[PDB]
């Protein structure tokens, strides 16, 4: 088929535009660790 | 040899806002790439940020977008194997 419903495991934590708005006017170790893992391939 | 004049925070946000638009459109391949681009800038904003309240907020947002990017990546690994 041309189209498929988006899977429920992707829908549930879908962003709303509001999340990234109003942040800025135009502990860190495990975060850098996860980012290192995320970028691969 | 290059001055770092720009705002990494607002650059990171710009890229995440694009990712969110793509994510909403179900364009997950492009969204995933946009998220990780945004996160590289936010990570540098975090590393260099001297205001603790600002660091706290950046950390909270970084985590949220990182959680989502990780979900997309698993989805793409799944489509790729299948």
């Amino acid at each position: 088929h041309m189209l498929q419903s988006t899977p429920q495991n992707l829908v549930s934590n879908a962003p709303i535009a509001e999340t990234a708005m109003g942040i800025a006017e135009p502990p860190d170790d495990d975060l850098q660790a996860r980012l290192n893992t995320l970028k691969k391939q | 040899s290059h001055m770092s004049t720009g705002d990494f925070l607002t650059k990171g946000i710009e890229l995440v806002q694009k990712a969110i638009d793509l994510d909403t459109a179900t364009q997950y391949e492009e969204a995933y790439t946009a998220y990780y681009n945004g996160l590289d800038y936010l990570m540098l904003a975090l590393k260099y940020e001297k205001n603790p309240k600002s660091k706290d907020l950046i950390r909270a947002k970084f985590t949220e977008y990182l959680n989502r990017a990780e979900q997309l990546k698993k989805h793409l690994e799944s489509e790729e194997a299948n």
